[PDB]
């Protein structure tokens, strides 16, 4: 959970440019860890 | 009588040492020189889209 | 071994002559008909 | 590493390496071009249970 989630806390410390954009959830069966932006998260603070 | 054998020549090639950066495939990949994978356990990359 | 073994000797002499050159790809090739040249009236059939 | 056979000495070399599917979605499609050989001869053999 968090050893994937710290990477999203490390994504909160950003350097990395993502070039082309499509829908993420079509590639849900591709990633190792998925988080979902829903306007807020009480954990990220 | 005289009868002799003649090594009329010797030829060789060279191992054409291709360099991976001298190659059209090189923009598919950020090839990074990180000499410390041996003591490493694991890395992660997070993504914020 | 980065050897200079095979050959580099003398740079021989060059002479002009009539011929033909075509460019099939980047490999540039002679052309030769060998019937009217040498086997003209010779009783040997052309190969 | 070293192996030291009865036939001689050996020196093998390895290297740890890493790669990442860094693109978030569907990089590098491929496609079929030609047929070039019909490897199997298409039939006329029974099945034998």
């Amino acid at each position: 959970r968090d050893p994937p989630g710290y990477r999203y806390a490390a994504a909160i410390l950003p350097t990395g440019s993502i070039l082309s954009t499509i829908e993420v959830a079509s590639h849900r069966r591709l990633f190792d860890f998925f988080a979902a932006v829903r306007s807020d998260e009480n954990s990220l603070y | 009588d005289v009868e002799f054998d003649a090594l009329l020549g010797s030829y060789c090639n060279t191992l054409s040492l291709v360099r991976f950066l001298e190659l059209g495939l090189s923009v598919a990949c950020v090839c990074t020189k990180f000499p410390e994978l041996a003591y490493m356990n694991e890395g992660r990359v997070q993504f914020e889209v | 071994n980065r050897e200079t073994l095979d050959e580099l000797e003398s740079a021989p002499q060059t002479t002009r002559v009539r011929a033909d050159l075509v460019a099939i790809g980047d490999r540039l090739v002679f052309l030769e008909a060998l019937e009217r040249r040498i086997y003209a009236a010779t009783n040997v059939p052309y190969p | 590493a070293r192996h030291e056979t009865g036939g001689g000495v050996n020196f093998t070399l390895t290297q740890p390496r890493g790669n990442v599917d860094l693109g978030v979605g569907y990089t590098a499609v491929a496609a079929t071009g030609t047929v070039r050989n019909p490897v199997t001869d298409m039939g006329n053999l029974p099945q034998n249970f």
